[PDB]
């Protein structure tokens, strides 16, 4: 694989590793986007899980899980991916919901038929609540409701680790209604659908950008070790290079002097 | 001769390779052990010879020159190549020239990242030199930051200019062929960019932008002109009354 | 004391800040949330976050929508959808809003229709509330 | 090599160690995508030997086209299924990396020498995924399979 | 260079010459008459070259490439046999400037082609190794002063092994 073969190696190797790291930065960027806000959201999403936090639910019973749009990051959509079959076994009203698509695209073996819908851009644009309204909404409207649902998404935790959480969502009012949460409101079963519902959304923001924080890290994580990689690789061939470079050079001159002793 | 008639002249040695291979040739005929790549020993020597017979002279001799532009021609994507090599080590400078900005149009093409004078400032004018230095600069960052020409949206925005500007400066160093022009005006239109005016304009229209400005100054601004090709420098007065007439220019260029 | 939790996905307003009692326009209608707190879910409605700091100033929002969550604990929490205080809002505009709020009205004839558009009506006006 | 080249013609069991293999470490060091055998054939050596062979022949080869993307990508955002088979493959390697009974001065490691049929369980059963649930370097150094399984519970 | 490469060198030059007494020379090796020249009106220039007395730090010693290599080829060794006057007669440390050695061994190998020796790889000239065995171990610290090289060298296609 001559000198040439190795240059169509070398040059784009160099491109990619350049493509590593140019995207890396443009990745961290991003990822330090997601970093500041994700301040307001922390707090605020951990509000969403205010009386949740303050009140346990169960049902004998939208399992759904929060990924990505595009992979080229962490194992997020593998975690998500996981456990979401993982669980998906124990419970009655089988149905998943799948927000981003590397879920969708692992996830989908036979997730193809236990998918409810599936939402399609999550970053590539940075999530905002306006959003998460959006898929919350129309999500509403459907059947399925909790068979117990769950909410998988990446809480992120720190550029060295995030982890793929999860927590139930109760999408029941009903049993909210039942229970000593009875008297954790003392008001409404209506308000309760209307807060079940706004705190889906909140939660279904700030999932969406744990999720997507989680990933922005791992991308530029991603894209670090590639573009490493890339360089002992690079290295490696600048032997053969040369080697052969000369191999070439000396095979000729070998021609050369050989046909300048054997020349008509 | 014109070295030693004080004189300056210009030999364009176009090209040394083929003179290469007719004297490898020539060589292998004599039955000579030639060298790399067939080639001969000499034929570094040989022009090296001729070469350094190209040269600036002292005042002895009227200080002359023969400037001597050699063309060894891109060895279709290699110039590791033994004559090459040899070349590199003789010129005062090289000029690389890439075709694909020529074919991206970017005409001149040139790897100008390569391309070096060995020289520079002594074949220069304070003029150019004034703003050359920068210019140089602006484009060697310019350089390190094209290399995210990607994108460079999701980074700063200074580097974003940087590449916008660049961008720009690159219209610039382009021309046509059968388009040579001259050093005042080309560092005439070297300031509007450099002053950044033109940011805003997009690469079409700098392009535009320099001509219409071009002939512009040329009408008006010849007063100017006259000028400026005596004073070798740029000048303060100039400085802003190149500017005035940039920015109003400009503004009407854009407008 | 009320621990406060005031928060909009954009920000934190107050966080559980020992304000102590804020009065909020909670879809229930007005609602003088005070210092320690029922356990009680609220929904928010178009109208206004005065929020009684506990130290008697007390900060003016108008707060379009969301929930504040009252809780057995004197964490309160409104996390509101929008809550904005009413300064990064312009009355001129208000009132032009309004009258297409109530010109959209009009034309509004299915009851979604009706009620999307009663909600500006509802809002703009209840912007000029404070506006 | 020209002289190799013309070898080839003359050869009917070609035994390539590979020296890559050897940097894995694995005496057996081998690979078969080079070491060849005319006389490796469904004919020959039946077709079980082949097309298990063929599976693996195969799988490696397909890995052999993936570990170089993966070099780069690791296999990580890439299919589960070929993760899966590349680790078998894999496997099925370090299954075959088999001790020296002659050199246990050298390996450490006591020889092994495995039937045929043996041979041929193993890998239609570590193709059977069966294992795989396994650590990969269970498959190390191994003579059959169940010194494998042996294996795999000294290691879990 | 032009960075000053040169006159980190003539500053080098200076420094040994000066605080040793040491001295230098300087081998113009296939030098570029043109960057000799140049070079000249520098060390002129700097004053290092002082010219009322010729005791500058350095002799001068120009082997132009437009020299015909052969010649080029003994520069050094010319170099070196001055150095070895100044080493063991003037007693003296001598900083051995060679610029560009590398060019030194362009020459060696064009120098073989004529020769129309069989040479190293690349055709380089074959006894390249061994000229610079005999000469390499010339340059030393006798025991009355010292050769000490600086070389520039051009690593020739960047290539190294």
């Amino acid at each position: 694989a001559t000198l040439k073969d190795i240059t169509r190696r070398l040059k784009s190797i160099k491109n990619i590793q350049k493509i590593t790291k140019s995207m890396k930065m443009v990745a961290a960027a991003k990822y330090a986007r997601a970093e500041r806000e994700l301040k307001p959201a922390r707090v605020y999403g951990v509000g969403s899980l205010a009386l949740y936090e303050k009140a346990d639910i169960k049902t004998p019973e939208l399992i759904i899980g929060v990924s990505s749009d595009r992979g080229l990051c962490g194992a997020i959509h593998s975690s998500v991916a996981k456990q979401m079959k993982s669980e998906a076994a124990n419970l009655k009203e089988v149905k998943i919901i799948g927000v981003g698509d590397k879920i969708r695209s692992i996830l989908h073996r036979t997730h193809s038929d236990q998918f409810l819908v599936t939402f399609k851009e999550v970053g590539r644009r940075p999530p905002t609540f306006g959003d998460a309204s959006v898929i919350a909404l129309e999500l509403l409207n459907s059947g399925y409701e909790f068979d117990e649902g769950s909410i998988i998404f990446n809480r992120f935790r720190s550029v060295i680790s995030y982890k793929t959480e999860e927590k139930p969502i109760f999408s029941l009012d009903t049993i909210s209604s039942a229970e000593s949460m009875s008297i954790y409101d003392d008001i409404d079963a209506d308000v309760l659908r209307n807060y079940q519902e706004y705190s889906l959304a909140n939660i279904i923001y700030y999932s969406l950008k744990e999720s997507t924080t989680s990933e922005q890290s791992a991308r530029m994580t991603a894209m670090d070790n590639a573009s490493k990689n890339a360089s002992e690789m690079i290295d490696k061939l600048t032997l053969t290079f040369n080697r052969t470079r000369q191999a070439v050079i000396t095979k000729e001159l070998i021609e050369i002097i050989s046909g300048a002793a054997a020349l008509d | 001769y014109f070295r030693d008639n004080g004189k300056h002249a210009l030999i364009i040695y176009d090209d040394l390779s083929k003179q290469a291979v007719a004297y490898r040739q020539m060589s292998l005929l004599l039955r000579r052990p030639p060298g790399r790549e067939a080639y001969p020993g000499d034929v570094f020597y040989l022009h090296s010879r001729l070469l350094e017979r190209a040269a600036k002279m002292n005042d002895a001799f009227g200080g002359g020159s023969l400037t001597a532009l050699p063309v060894i021609e891109t060895q279709a994507g290699d110039v590791s190549a033994y004559i090459p090599t040899n070349v590199i080590s003789i010129t005062d400078g090289q000029i690389f020239l890439e075709t694909e900005l020529f074919y991206k149009g970017i005409r001149p093409a040139i790897n100008v990242g390569l391309s070096v004078s060995r020289v520079g400032s002594a074949a220069q004018t304070r003029a150019m030199k004034q703003v050359a230095g920068t210019m140089k600069l602006e484009l060697a960052q310019y350089r390190e930051v094209a290399a995210f020409a990607q994108f460079g949206s999701d980074l700063d925005a200074a580097t974003q200019q940087l590449l916008s500007r660049g961008v720009r400066l690159t219209e610039l160093l382009k021309q046509g062929q059968y388009s040579p022009m001259a050093i005042e005006e080309q560092v005439a239109v070297i300031y509007a960019g450099v002053r950044g005016y033109l940011d805003k304009l997009e690469p079409s229209k700098i392009t535009k932008f320099e001509n219409a400005f071009l002939s512009h100054v040329i009408s008006q601004h010849q007063a100017l002109l006259g000028k400026i090709r005596t004073d070798g420098k740029i000048s303060e007065e100039s400085d802003a009354k190149l500017k005035e007439i940039v920015t109003n220019f400009l503004a009407g260029f854009e407008a | 004391q009320m621990s406060f939790t005031f928060a909009s996905p954009t920000q934190v307003f107050f966080n559980s800040a020992n304000v102590r009692q804020v009065d909020v326009p909670t879809q229930t209608g007005a609602f003088g949330i005070l210092a320690a707190h029922v356990p009680t879910l609220q929904v928010l409605r178009p109208g206004l976050v005065v929020v009684h700091a506990e130290d008697g100033t007390t900060s003016k929002y108008f707060v379009s929508s969301g929930s504040v969550t009252v809780n057995a604990d004197s964490s309160v929490q409104l996390l509101a959808e929008e809550a904005v205080t009413l300064d990064m809002l312009d009355l001129g505009a208000a009132k032009a809003n309004l009258e297409k709020a109530q010109s959209e009205l009009l034309g509004a004839a299915d009851e979604a229709t009706r009620a999307e558009i009663q909600i500006r009506i509802e809002a703009n006006e209840a912007l000029v509330k404070a506006l | 090599d020209p002289a190799p080249a013309t070898t080839f013609a003359h050869l009917d069991a070609t035994t390539v160690l590979s020296r890559a293999i050897a940097e894995l470490g694995i005496y057996p060091a081998v690979d078969p995508l080079d070491s060849t055998s005319r006389i490796m054939d469904p004919n020959i050596v039946g077709s079980e030997h082949y097309d298990v062979a063929r599976g693996v022949q195969k799988i490696l080869q397909d890995y052999k086209s993936l570990q170089d993307i993966i070099a780069i990508l690791g296999m990580d955002e890439l299919s589960e299924e070929d993760k899966l088979t590349v680790s078998r493959a894999r496997k099925i390697q370090r299954f075959l990396s088999q001790p020296f009974q002659v050199a246990e001065v050298f390996t450490g490691h006591l020889g092994k020498l495995v039937p045929l049929k043996e041979t041929i369980k193993g890998f239609q059963q570590i193709l059977a995924g069966e294992y795989d649930h396994l650590p990969e370097q269970a498959f190390y150094m191994v003579g059959p399979i169940e010194e494998a399984v042996a294996k795999a519970d000294k290691l879990a | 260079a032009g960075v000053g490469k040169t006159v980190l060198i003539m500053e080098l030059i200076n420094n040994v010459a000066k605080a040793h007494g040491g001295y230098s020379v300087f081998a113009g090796v296939g030098e570029r008459t043109r960057e000799g020249n140049d070079l000249y009106h520098e060390m002129i220039e700097s004053g290092v070259i002082n010219l009322k007395d010729a005791t500058s730090k350095v002799a001068l010693v120009y082997g132009q490439m437009n020299e015909p290599p052969g010649a080029r080829a003994r520069v050094a060794l010319t170099g070196l046999t001055v150095a070895e006057y100044f080493r063991d007669q003037e007693g003296q440390d001598v900083l051995l400037f060679i610029d560009n050695i590398f060019r030194f061994t362009q020459a060696g190998s064009e120098v073989s082609a004529l020769l129309g020796r069989i040479p190293s790889a690349v055709g380089y000239q074959p006894t390249l190794a061994t000229d610079m065995g005999t000469m390499q171990e010339r340059i030393t610290t006798t025991k009355k002063g010292s050769i000490t090289s600086v070389q520039a060298i051009y690593v020739p296609a960047d290539d190294l092994t």
